[PDB]
Order: C-alpha cells, then sequence, then structure tokens
C-alpha cells in the first residue's frame, strides 16, 4: 500500500496557477489567478487533505458577454466546446484510470441554466463519509423557507425502496 | 401573450431611455451598459442611475409566459430608493416559478421644463378621477361609495388607501352631486421636504368641499407606511387662506391635488357610523 496523491489540473483557460508538480502530496496548495478584464468566482486558494479531494469549489474565469454563463473546467477533467449561446452543447471526457460520476453532455436551456449536473470524476479509494451524505439527502429530499417540504395542493407522494438479497452479504434476515 | 406591469402613464412624444431583455434563471446577470443588477431565488433588483438631464415619466415590464394570476390584487413592481421625476430609482420584481423573460423599457422627457399636469387630470374632471374609473353615488344621500376592484389598504379603522399602477390615492371626505371643479395644483420634487404645507384660497365662491390627493413615494418593505395628511387647525367660513400640511416618514417625489368647490357646504359631513372615538 503506498501514499494517496491529489488529482493534477488538466486545463485551464484564461488563467493561471501557482505552482506546477508532476503529482501533488497531501496538505499541498495551489493558488489560481488570471488575467485582465476578466472576473475570477470561486476559490483563489485550494488545498487536498487526506481524503483526496480538493477543498472548496472550482475556479471559473468568466468574461461576461453570452446569454449563459461558463460552466468551467471541473479539476481533472477536459472540456470540448466553445460556445456560449442558445442551444449549443459541451462534453466533458477525464483522463486514463479515472471513472466519470455526472453528466456527459450539457445544453444551453431556454432559461439561462445548463441541463444537467457537473462532472467530476472519482477514483477506486475515495468514500463518502455519512456527514456530506446526510447533508446531501437531506438538502435535496426538502426545500428551505426552516427545511420544509413543498406539495401542490390535491398532491400526493409514493416512495418504492427496492432491495435485493443475492450473495452479497448473507446476514440473518435482512438484519440492518 | 404575457404579462404586464406598469408605472406611470406613458405619452406620444416621450424618447426611451434604454430598452433591453433579460433571462430570470443566470447567475449572475450580464452586465448590460454598465449597469447593476441581483438576482435571488425570489428577486431581482436592477439600479438605474442616468446622465442626461431628463426626468422619468413612465416604466413597463413584460413577462413570458402566461401565469394563471391576476395582476391587480397585489404588488410586483416597485422601486426603493427615487420613483417618478427624479432621474434615477433602484427597481425590485418578485419572481414565481415559472417566469422565465422580461423586457424592460423607460420612458423620459427633457428636464427642465417637464411637468405631468396634462395627463392624471383627464379631459372631463368632473365626471372621471385619474384613475379612469367614473364616480357613482348613492341616490338617497348622494354620497359616493368606494370602489372596490383595486388594491386597497387600511391602517386603522373609518381609513383607506388605495392603489394602482404605481399611484396613491386618499379621499379627504365625502362627494355631492352640485359640486363644480375649480383648478389643480401640482408640487414638483424641488419643493418637497420631510414636512412641509400649501396655501389654498376660500374666498367667497370659492369653498373647498372635497379634496383627493394623488402621489408617488418609495417603500423600503412590501408593506408600505402612509404619511400623515392632516387637516391644519379648521377651515371654516372665517379664516380666508387655508392650509394643508403634510407629515411624512418617506420621502415622496411628486403630489397632486383636486380642489373641488360648492357654496352650500357648512363644513362638517360625516357618516353616521364614523362619528364615535
Ligand atoms: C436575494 O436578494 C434580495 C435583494 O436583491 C434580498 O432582499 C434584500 O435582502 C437584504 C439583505 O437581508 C435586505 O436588507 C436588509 O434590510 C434591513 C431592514 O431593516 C436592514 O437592516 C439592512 O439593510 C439589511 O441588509 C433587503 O431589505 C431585502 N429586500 C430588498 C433589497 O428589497 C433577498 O433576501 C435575497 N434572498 C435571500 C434568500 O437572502
Ligand atoms: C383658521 O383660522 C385660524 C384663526 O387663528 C388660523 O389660526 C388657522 O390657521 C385657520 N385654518 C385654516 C385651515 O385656514
Amino acid at each position: 500500500c503506498r501514499a494517496i496523491h491529489c488529482p493534477r489540473p488538466h486545463d485551464f483557460e484564461n488563467g493561471e496557477y501557482w505552482p506546477r508538480s508532476p503529482y501533488y502530496n497531501v496538505s499541498d496548495e495551489i493558488s489560481f489567478h488570471c488575467y485582465d478584464g476578466y472576473t475570477l468566482r470561486g476559490s483563489a486558494n485550494r488545498t487536498c487533505q487526506v481524503n483526496g479531494r480538493w477543498s472548496g469549489q472550482t475556479a471559473i474565469c468568466d468574461n461576461g458577454a453570452g446569454y449563459c454563463s461558463n460552466p468551467g473546467i471541473p479539476i481533472g477533467t477536459r472540456k470540448v466546446g466553445s460556445q456560449y449561446r442558445l442551444e449549443d452543447s459541451v462534453t466533458y471526457h477525464c483522463s486514463r484510470g479515472l471513472t466519470l460520476r455526472g453528466s456527459q453532455r450539457r445544453t444551453c436551456q431556454e432559461g439561462g441554466s445548463w441541463s444537467g449536473t457537473e462532472p467530476s470524476c472519482q477514483d477506486s479509494f475515495m468514500y463518502d463519509t455519512p456527514q456530506e451524505v446526510a447533508e446531501a439527502f437531506l438538502s435535496s429530499l426538502t426545500e428551505t423557507i426552516k427545511r420544509k417540504i413543498v406539495l401542490d395542493p390535491s398532491g400526493s407522494m409514493n416512495i418504492y425502496l427496492v432491495l435485493d438479497g443475492s450473495d452479497s452479504i448473507g446476514a440473518s434476515n435482512f438484519t440492518g | 401573450d404575457g404579462d404586464e406591469y406598469f408605472i406611470g402613464k406613458y405619452k406620444e412624444k416621450d424618447e426611451t431611455l434604454f430598452f433591453a431583455s433579460y433571462g430570470l434563471k443566470r447567475d449572475p446577470c450580464q452586465i448590460v451598459l454598465g449597469y447593476k443588477c441581483s438576482n435571488n431565488q425570489t428577486h431581482f433588483v436592477l439600479n438605474f442611475k442616468t446622465n442626461k438631464k431628463s426626468c422619468i415619466s413612465a416604466i413597463k415590464l413584460t413577462s413570458y409566459p402566461k401565469i394563471n394570476q391576476n395582476s391587480d390584487l397585489t404588488r410586483n413592481l416597485y422601486c426603493q430608493t427615487g420613483g417618478i421625476g427624479t432621474d434615477n430609482c433602484k427597481l425590485v420584481f418578485k419572481k414565481r416559478k415559472r417566469q422565465i423573460a422580461a423586457n424592460i423599457e423607460i420612458y423620459g422627457i427633457p428636464a427642465k421644463k417637464c411637468s405631468f399636469k396634462d395627463r392624471y387630470i383627464g379631459a372631463d374632471p368632473l365626471h372621471v378621477d385619474s384613475y379612469g374609473l367614473s364616480y357613482q353615488f348613492d341616490q338617497e344621500h348622494g354620497w359616493n361609495l368606494e370602489r372596490n376592484n383595486i388594491f386597497k389598504d387600511t391602517r386603522f379603522s373609518t381609513e383607506v388607501f388605495y392603489h394602482k399602477n404605481g399611484l396613491f390615492n386618499t379621499q379627504i371626505t365625502y362627494l355631492a352631486e352640485e359640486d363644480s371643479f375649480s383648478e389643480a395644483r401640482e408640487i414638483t420634487a424641488k419643493d418637497i421636504k420631510k414636512k412641509f404645507s400649501i396655501i389654498l384660497p376660500n374666498e367667497e365662491y370659492k369653498r373647498i368641499s372635497f379634496l383627493d390627493v394623488y402621489w408617488f413615494q418609495e417603500t423600503m418593505r412590501k408593506k408600505p407606511k402612509y404619511p400623515y395628511i392632516h387637516y391644519n387647525g379648521e377651515c371654516s367660513n372665517e379664516n380666508k387662506t387655508c392650509e394643508l400640511v403634510f407629515d411624512t416618514d418617506e420621502l415622496m417625489t411628486y403630489a397632486l391635488v383636486k380642489v373641488f368647490t360648492n357654496p352650500e357646504s357648512d363644513g362638517s359631513r360625516l357618516k353616521e357610523e364614523d362619528l364615535g372615538r
């Protein structure tokens, strides 16, 4: 068993980041900074911890001359497409030894928002801790105001739970 | 088709200040002509400040697609710092879940000699008010009723405050059949203070019998704070020049008073259930 290596950025358009190295150890820092006449959104200082993911959000430098905004390049992927008007599409894919999790193609809808979710490809050894799982489940299931569920008048919900009992655990009779 | 919201009244001899189209799901906006906005899940605000010497006249907003809700019982457009007559105000609009576009236009007129009396006074002041709805009385007492199909509000008992197209209203007293129209008076933005007054004549056959005020203003939140328009002292027969005094909690930008005259008025006229504390 060897050390944990955080992924190395692949592309960055209209900007520059410090420093550069073939691979980044644990608790190393990267700082982004981009050209004149643009605007930076996100986090400027990013560091990777023991989990294997960079801490913060994605850094996006934008100009402000399109119907729908810049999607940005998630760290580790590669983007194809450079048209930011109505009815165009953008595709993502990342490097070798990584498996994608999210949307493959995104389309600029009528309102001004994209259709899908921002991809960020993972590897074998990254797990999810209970805190983030609970937070994401609660945030997706309900809406904020505290947090209450919204229904239309004369509305209803139908929950369907599907388990499997194949030879994967074999623990008594569905215990746990 | 799409729904529409108005502020002010339009005239056929006005030039456009600007004209733009906005999406209502992007984050952030697209900065158009170096202006500022803000967009949230339930709010869309815009900042405007012109450079040329002009006074604004009307604002209009159009939204798509059509939704099943009337657009006169509540407030959806209002600007928070300024208004009509002042060269800038900060527009605020409240969205829904199904609105995804907006078109905005602003009209104005040259600053020096701009006055709005020629529009809101109408062509038949004795039969139609500024709103457009005609008067209608009671045949057994000759007192006008209360129009009911507009957004109306009360502070305490025995008070009324109407609203329509960004224009408020307040009727001082009750109106009789045989009243006459004398004149109208307007107050511009350079003579507006936190507290002020106005002088009117009551000489012989110019007896004041009815006063109704129209004014624009600003609102910090969706719940407004109506100003106190009380009637200084008592305007009986003896005191010929009668004053009207305002007491505002927020700054207005325009006012208009339509004096009515009736020689038969004795100075007191009140309903049989309005009278006791
Ligand atoms: C989305 O943005 C809108 C404005 O674009 C937010 O509405 C505004 O929020 C501010 C911040 O809370 C309010 O200002 C606050 O007013 C109090 C009143 O006493 C005063 O102490 C401060 O000035 C304070 O900042 C503002 O009233 C409010 N409404 C406006 C500007 O019309 C809205 O809250 C945002 N959405 C969310 C979910 O926060
Ligand atoms: C009525 O007359 C009195 C006489 O002193 C005067 O003080 C008051 O201002 C007058 N009121 C009006 C409304 O003219």
